[PDB]
């Protein structure tokens, strides 16, 4: 990704020479996949939420 | 990995007068995003932490009197002191913050300027202690010298030592300043034995004729 | 603006494992990158090593990298820099200073430590005699000269503190038996040279050895 | 003898981060270096790593050294193996196996957990026509094949698990697509041919396929 | 560091008689202070974890019956069943424990042995389905045949098919040690529509004359 892209697309990953045509088969995947999140987890795999500040200067200030 | 450089290293000016201190970089340290150099000016005192002077080669921290500025572009940065007080007499780093590892500067030692003095010699020979270990010392004490362009030549009856002696010289007076050298001689018990004559010359520019202080063995 | 507070000074023989702590005091402590730097006697300063508190994220400088080990303790506000077996070259002063972010001038610093690495030898003082022949309308000058004291510092006070004018002291220098050498010297005119009499006090401390010697004219 | 109980089965796409925990149950446990285990299959063993829980000493093995990551938590008696990113050739079982001292035998074995990395393909079944003229006396085969079915494996069971005597499943044979075929066969005597009826069901789990197909004999 | 080798790979012997396994190492594994050889023996059943059976090479774990023997010296170590029995069939690994990494043996298969049995054959065609997809799929299967010394050759209008086919072999049948092989050819539509006459030929030792199974398109 170019920085700052957003790619927001459900298409079907083409991992192998296999024309599959969007049907999720063998050599096809499916690129978003879910997180697990269980209270009785440890501390490495838990949700932390996350806020970037960037600041930029220009013109007009 | 940005080694940086300063110049120049020792500079003497008398009160009220300016104060140029450059600082030069292999590379330009300018953030493209915020186009703001990167580049800081620290002071040192003798024996105590230095303090932060300024930021971004151009702003100056909270409390620091207008006196202190710093200005620059490029790779050449300077530090320009308006007026020199009785305070500012001290050693200054410049710093460039960009990337990691966090190179400094050589450093800076500013010291204030007096008109020439001329310096009243001393000449002490060693006791009867310093005799009995076995390694005579003998020492010479120039005074009150400004400036420290001097040389101190031993003399031994008529043949110039080279090789056998030390030199300390002490820091700038905070009331006047004048310095004060110390020469001394360590030869042993076989060297004193020698001759009979022993004696300091010392040249400086202001006194117009070398001067000689001699004691007689006896 | 917090306040870093430096752990103190320690005197280690060769060999040994040296911890030194620099503890962080104030609010808004949450974002202060520490880090260390070392001055060694009478030269410029030589940045070490940069620590996150916390996270732990650790950077380091070429020259150093691996020497030292620069750690961080998050709960109590702490940064420690250890030394696992620290050599003889490591006599200096550490001070460390801590940034708001990375790519931010350090601005406060902290007191400092001093190291010393050396096996003491106590000094042995001698008085240099005043010139028998000098000018009696003038001055003339008197001390004490300390010789093959190890380490530095040696404390040369004059009169218990009572004469302070006119004192000149000079620093140490190193010759070739290790043992550094230092002569203090007081000017005073002839006047009072046959009444006030001249004791020189020479503290070492590491070699735990105090002196009182009087500095005596020398006549026929 | 303490025992050891693994986390239990899991099953990721490529790119994933996998932790395995095993278990130490038992008393005397205070001396029992844990050591890992893979079998891939139908081969044999290789050793990769051992712990010892507490201390947390991590001897590896020169093949894997620096793949995977060896761990051990004290308090609750656990040692986790963790993969950063599994690709697909690391589907096989781990088997977690306690020595009680270095240079010991391993005695203690756990149960182990199987890994699988793979995209599932459903199974097409297509049953096989008894040949027509076979031994009236004697007896005939009839059977139905799986194919391309991915990954292993798939259950085939006879009639609900009524018809046993006679049945042999042949182990999946990978051919060119990738994709496993397996052959079931049954052999029945040529007088229960009129009348006994099958239906061969077929379960591939990963797909969530569950055919009931039936086995028909072909005339004219 | 020390790779360990073992043999036979696979051995066949009858019910009660005597059954030798050998294991050589690198290098000598012996540890001078207690004078113990360092190497263990292990069982393995198929589906289950390995259980220890010798450790130091000359010791039994408590549990495990006489009949199971361990003996060598040097590199050379055997293990010795005196008299196998119906419960033995399995895989044996040798590991030595001297210092890390500790390798593994190869793994050694016992299995029990019958008198020669004749196959009778079977030979399945394509169903319709089959037929559909365009990938005919043609199956024979030997059945009951021990021992695996055999060959399943294809036969097409009187023309040999190479590079087409695959083999499948069962493990050995528990209550009866006879074996069951099914050979099976994958042709597309192109190479179904080709001739005539199918046919599966068997050539098996026990059996005097290759048998053939034939069926006719139609």
């Amino acid at each position: 990704l170019k920085p700052f892209e957003r790619d927001i697309s459900t298409e079907i990953y083409q991992a192998g020479s296999t024309p599959c045509n969007g049907v999720e088969g063998f050599n096809c995947y499916f690129p978003l996949q879910s997180y697990g999140f269980q209270p009785t987890n440890g501390v490495g795999y838990q949700p932390y939420r996350v806020v970037v500040l960037s600041f930029e200067l220009l013109h007009a200030p | 990995d940005i080694q940086l450089t300063q110049s120049p290293d020792s500079l003497a000016v008398s009160l009220g007068e300016r104060a140029t201190i450059n600082c030069k970089s292999s590379q330009s340290v300018l953030y493209s995003s915020i186009n703001k150099n990167y580049l800081a000016w620290y002071q040192q005192k003798p024996g105590q932490p230095p303090k932060l002077l300024i930021y971004w080669a151009s702003t100056r921290e909270s409390g620091v009197p207008d006196r202190f500025s710093g200005s620059g572009s490029g790779t050449d940065f300077t530090l320009t002191i308006s007026s020199l007080q009785a305070e500012d007499v001290a050693v200054y780093y410049c710093q460039q913050y960009y990337s990691t590892p966090y190179t400094f500067g050589q450093g800076t030692k500013v010291e204030i300027k007096r008109t020439v003095a001329a310096p009243s010699v001393f000449i002490f020979p060693p006791s009867d202690e310093q005799l009995k270990s076995g390694t005579a010392s003998v020492v010479c004490l120039l005074n009150n010298f400004y400036p420290r362009e001097a040389k101190v030549q031993w003399k031994v009856d008529n043949a110039l030592q080279s090789g056998n002696s030390q030199e300390s010289v002490t820091e700038q007076d905070s009331k006047d300043s004048t310095y004060s050298l110390s020469s001394t001689l360590t030869l042993s018990k076989a060297d004193y034995e020698k001759h009979k004559v022993y004696a300091c010359e010392v040249t400086h520019q202001g006194l117009s004729s070398p001067v000689t202080k001699s004691f007689n063995r006896g | 603006q917090m306040q870093l507070v430096q752990s103190g000074t320690e005197v280690k023989k060769p060999g040994e494992s040296l911890k030194i702590s620099c503890k962080g005091s104030g609010y808004g402590f949450i974002t202060y990158w520490i880090g260390w730097v070392r001055q060694m006697p009478g030269k410029g300063l030589e940045w070490m090593g940069i620590i996150y508190p916390g996270d732990s994220e650790t950077r380091y400088s070429p020259s150093f990298q691996g020497q030292v080990t620069i750690s961080a303790d998050k709960s109590i506000n702490t940064a420690y820099l250890q030394w696992s077996s620290l050599k003889a070259s490591d006599t200096a002063i550490y001070y460390c200073a801590g940034g708001s972010g990375i790519s931010t001038p350090m601005d406060v610093w902290g007191q400092g430590t001093t190291v010393t690495v050396a096996s003491t030898k106590g000094p042995s003082v001698f008085p240099l005699a005043p010139s028998s022949k000098s000018t009696s309308g003038g001055t003339a000058a008197l001390g004490c000269l300390v010789k093959d004291y190890f380490p530095e510092p040696v404390t040369v006070s004059w009169n218990s503190g009572a004469l302070t004018s006119g004192v000149h002291t000079f620093p140490a220098v190193l010759q070739s038996s290790g043992l550094y050498s230092l002569s203090s010297v007081v000017t005073v005119p002839s006047s009072s040279l046959g009444t006030q009499t001249y004791i020189c006090n020479v503290n070492h401390k590491p070699s735990n050895t105090k002196v009182d010697k009087k500095v005596e004219p020398k006549s026929c």
